């Protein structure tokens, strides 16, 4: 009784230190609010807000559907380890709210 | 709680002509999203509703490109540009923005064609009804217009009165026309009774009032 | 495409409860959310509440939170309203309707409660059957009815152009009443042949009649 967010298992950092992946979600016909936060930045992706991430300068996201191409810029090497994605559904209510097993993201 | 209050109630329009509806909410409609959510559902005669213009200005698949929607805030607007037989019904408005969700009062379209007689037809009780001891006399008007007809039933060359009813057609979405009943009640006693059975028509578009009857056994 | 069946209408003496249907067909009924929407006889139309299948978490229009439980069950692909303390203001028509970036986008041919103190009843069908012209008259009397409603057709559902069934007219002896008649051309007397299939659930009266002169 969640959705079904998958993350990536672990994550190899880029050069400038810029993690990207994706974050899909399985009942994902309720597109109007969609508010996605990392835990270890959070934006809520709208049709008036599109690009997000205005208010957290060190990511980068990118929606469609079932998949959501993120991007955590500027990661440290003491930074490594435990990323996690949830993905809320606040419309319709009522809310359809899930959580991913998280990402290694190890900052080479 | 959120009322949506139409105008007009009744809204006869001739095909080719432009419909336009308006719902009124009591406090703003747009959501907290951004996203306005005004809705147009338009109910056929015996049929559940269909949907028509979803989030104030967008066509549902299907919906034909006559229909349109546009509004802001506490006002807006379904139109109809170039009216069709198969556009009858009732359309209401629904906002789903704020719990709860509420629902305009609808807004009955009517189309408005020229005048059309009326065919008679009448109808002797069937044997086995005749058999049950119940009788029923019944008199058609088929295909008419405007929608108010006469119907005076005549047994003998003496009307009866207070022992019939009358239903009435819900608007054709093909033709545009109303067609209507009329059921007389009589026992089989009085029914086996008398001779001459008499269906008079009266209508603003028949010339003199057209008699349709029958003489018990044929 | 997708279909939503509801089950039939239900006569349900007052104080009792009913529990009706929605049998999701033609789509994943976990995927999208579902609405129970009723309307009175006085035509309005009301919001009950929202449930999510693959779920079974709701969101309820607070004047309905005690009058209707709403509830899915997965390996069906079927919703579920159940209404507690039926009373007389309770008959109505009911449906259900899905959600697809709209409200009700889908619906279900809908479910007519009717909750009285009387007993159900048999229709009695009788043939109004055509006389002595281009094109001709022909019917079927629906006598002496209750609750409502009746369905009505013409060869299984063949005969569809000229048909008109008439609302049903309440009667001195507390019963409806109805008719269903059709023009025909002058010509198919012998040729075609003329049945209506007249059905009544709450009493279970399925019967057709055949029509001639």
């Amino acid at each position: 009784e969640a959705i079904q967010v998958t993350q990536p298992s672990v994550v190899l950092a880029s050069s400038h230190g810029v993690a990207s992946f994706p974050c899909e979600y399985s009942p994902s016909h309720n597109t109007d609010e969609v508010r996605v936060t990392v835990l270890r930045c959070a934006t809520t992706f709208t049709e008036k807000n599109t690009v997000g991430f205005l208010d957290y300068p060190f990511c980068s996201g990118t929606f469609n559907e079932s998949r959501v191409n993120l991007t955590i810029q500027g990661l440290r090497a003491v930074d490594t380890g435990l990323y996690l994605c949830k993905v809320e559904l606040m419309y319709p209510p009522p809310y359809f709210v899930g959580m991913g097993n998280g990402t290694q993201i190890y900052v080479i | 709680d959120v009322l949506m209050t139409q105008t007009p109630l009744s809204l006869p329009v001739s095909l080719g002509d432009q419909a336009s509806i308006s719902c009124r909410s009591s406090q703003s409609i747009v959501h907290s999203n951004g996203n306005t959510y005004l809705e147009w559902y338009l109910q056929k005669p015996g049929q559940s509703p269909k949907l028509l213009i979803y989030k104030v200005s967008n066509r549902f698949s299907g919906v034909p490109d006559r229909f349109s929607g546009s509004g802001s805030g506490t006002d807006f607007t379904l139109k109809i540009s170039r009216v069709e037989a198969e556009d009858l019904g009732v359309y209401y408005c629904f906002q789903g923005s704020h719990v709860p969700y509420t629902f305009g009062g609808g807004t009955k379209l009517e189309i408005k064609r020229t005048v059309a007689a009326p065919s008679v037809f009448i109808f002797p009780p069937s044997d086995e009804q005749l058999k049950s001891g119940t009788a029923s006399v019944v008199c058609l008007l088929n295909n008419f217009y405007p929608r108010e007809a006469k119907v005076q039933w005549k047994v003998d060359n003496a009307l009866q009165s207070g022992n019939s009813q009358e239903s009435v057609t819900e608007q054709d979405s093909k033709d545009s026309t109303y067609s209507l009943s009329s059921t007389l009640t009589l026992s089989k006693a009085d029914y086996e009774k008398h001779k001459v059975y008499a269906c008079e028509v009266t209508h603003q578009g028949l010339s003199s009032p057209v008699t349709k009857s029958f003489n018990r056994g044929e | 495409e997708v279909q939503l069946q509801q089950s039939g209408p239900v006569l349900v003496k007052p104080g009792a409860s009913v529990k009706m249907s929605c049998k999701a067909s033609g789509y994943t009924f976990t995927d999208y959310y579902m609405n129970w929407v009723k309307q009175s006889h006085g035509k309005s139309l009301e919001w009950i509440g929202v449930i999510n299948p693959y779920n079974g978490d709701t969101s309820y229009n607070q004047k309905f939170k005690g009058k209707a439980t709403l509830t899915v069950d997965k390996s069906s692909s079927t919703a579920y309203m159940e209404l507690n303390s039926l009373t007389s203001e309770d008959s109505a028509v009911y449906y259900c309707a899905r959600y697809y970036g709209s409200w009700f986008a889908y619906w279900g041919q809908g479910t007519l409660i009717t909750v009285s103190t009387a007993s159900t009843k048999g229709p009695s069908v009788f043939p109004l059957a055509p006389s002595s012209g281009g094109t001709a008259a022909l019917g079927c009397l629906v006598k002496d009815y209750f609750p409502e409603p009746v369905t009505v057709s013409w060869n299984s559902g063949a005969l569809t152009s000229g048909v008109h069934t008439f609302p049903a007219v309440l009667q001195s002896s507390g019963l409806y009443s109805l008719s269903s008649v059709v023009t025909v051309p002058s010509s198919s007397l012998g040729t075609q042949t003329y049945i209506c299939n007249v059905n009544h659930k709450p009493s279970n009266t399925k019967v057709d009649k055949r029509v001639e002169p």
